C-alpha cells in the first residue's frame, strides 16, 4: 500500500520502444512532454533531429551519446547537467515538485570483463513511500507501465529479466 | 510477406567447452516475430557463408550470446533463451547509450 505518492504533473507514457536503439530519445521525448505538457515530442522525430544525415534504413540503429542529450535539451529550451550515482529520496521528490525531468543512464551487468556492457536509457517519474520505505518511480521505454525502485540501490530489475546499474542521470529536463 | 535475416554463425566447436557448445545449439534454427513480420535463419556458417557473424560472448550462466556481424560491427545482437520454443533477440549500439527491447521470436516449425 502506498502511503505518499510524488510524479511528473502531466507524465504520460505514449509511446514503446521496439527493434531500434532509441531509448534516449524516448526518455527525453517523455520528460519533455511531461514539463512542457505537450504530446509533440516523440523518439523517431528526436532522433532524427540528432542524425539529419543518416538514412531512414539505418536511423534504427542509432544510439544517444551524452553531449547530444545535453545539447538536445538546450534546444528545447532546457539547461540538461550529469549527476553520478542514484539520486537521493530527497532530491527527486524536490526536482519532482519543481517540474523538472530526469533522465538515467544506465549499464548492463556484466560477467567478466569481456561480456560487452549495454546502454539503455530510463525516464524518472517521481518517488513514494511504499510500505515504509523509500522508493523511486520510473519508466522504461521497453515498457507500457512504470516501474519502482528501492531509493537506496543503483540495481534496476528491468522487464525481461535484465539487470542494469543506474550509474548516474542527467537532470534538467 | 515477412522479411528473412540469415544469420551464420562462425566459429570453432574444438575450441569451446561442452556446456558452451550446448549454450549456442539453443539458437540454432529458424524463428519468427509476427508483429514484426520477420523471421531469423540461425545457423552454424562456416568461412566461405555469406551473412556471418562472429561470437562476441558465451554467458553459460545466463543462456544468453552475443555477437556482431562484419557489415556492421558499431551492433551487437544479444539472444537469450526463454523456453523451448521461444528465444529473445536485442540489438544494442556498441558506441552510445542504446539497446531495444528483446524481441521473442517463436519456432518456425
Ligand atoms: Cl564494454
Ligand atoms: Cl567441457
Ligand atoms: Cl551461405
Amino acid at each position: 500500500q502506498v502511503q505518499y505518492e510524488n510524479t511528473l504533473k502531466n507524465f504520460k507514457i505514449r509511446e514503446q520502444q521496439f527493434d531500434n536503439s532509441w531509448c534516449a530519445g524516448f526518455s527525453m521525448a517523455a520528460l519533455l512532454n511531461a514539463t512542457k505538457n505537450t504530446d509533440t515530442y516523440n523518439a523517431h522525430d528526436i532522433m532524427r533531429t540528432l542524425y539529419p544525415e543518416v538514412s531512414e534504413q539505418d536511423l534504427p540503429n542509432c544510439a544517444t551519446f551524452p553531449n547530444q542529450m545535453i545539447e538536445y535539451g538546450k534546444s528545447q529550451g532546457r539547461d540538461i547537467h550529469y549527476q553520478e550515482g542514484v539520486p537521493s529520496y530527497n532530491q527527486v521528490d524536490q526536482l519532482t515538485k519543481d517540474n523538472v525531468g530526469i533522465m538515467i543512464l544506465a549499464q548492463s551487468v556484466s560477467q567478466n570483463p569481456n561480456d560487452p556492457h549495454l546502454g539503455h536509457a530510463l525516464a524518472v517519474v517521481g518517488n513514494a513511500k511504499i510500505n515504509d520505505q523509500e522508493k523511486l518511480i520510473y519508466w522504461n521505454p521497453w515498457d507500457t507501465e512504470l516501474s519502482i525502485q528501492d531509493a537506496d540501490s543503483s540495481l534496476l530489475h528491468l522487464s525481461f529479466n535484465r539487470d542494469y546499474n543506474w550509474y548516474g542521470s542527467m537532470i534538467g529536463y | 510477406m515477412y522479411q528473412l535475416q540469415f544469420i551464420n554463425l562462425v566459429y570453432d566447436t574444438t575450441k569451446l567447452t561442452h556446456l558452451e557448445q550446448t549454450n549456442i545449439n539453443l539458437f540454432i534454427g529458424n524463428w519468427s516475430n509476427h508483429q514484426l513480420q520477420k523471421s531469423i535463419c540461425i545457423r552454424h556458417g562456416d568461412d566461405t557463408s555469406h551473412n556471418q557473424y562472429h561470437i562476441l560472448f558465451i554467458d553459460t550462466a545466463h543462456q544468453r550470446i552475443k555477437f556482431s556481424s562484419f557489415d556492421n560491427e558499431e551492433i551487437i545482437y544479444i539472444l537469450d533463451y526463454d523456453d523451448t520454443q521461444h528465444i529473445l533477440m536485442q540489438t544494442s549500439s556498441k558506441q552510445g547509450i542504446g539497446t531495444s527491447r528483446p524481441i521473442v521470436y517463436e519456432r518456425l516449425v
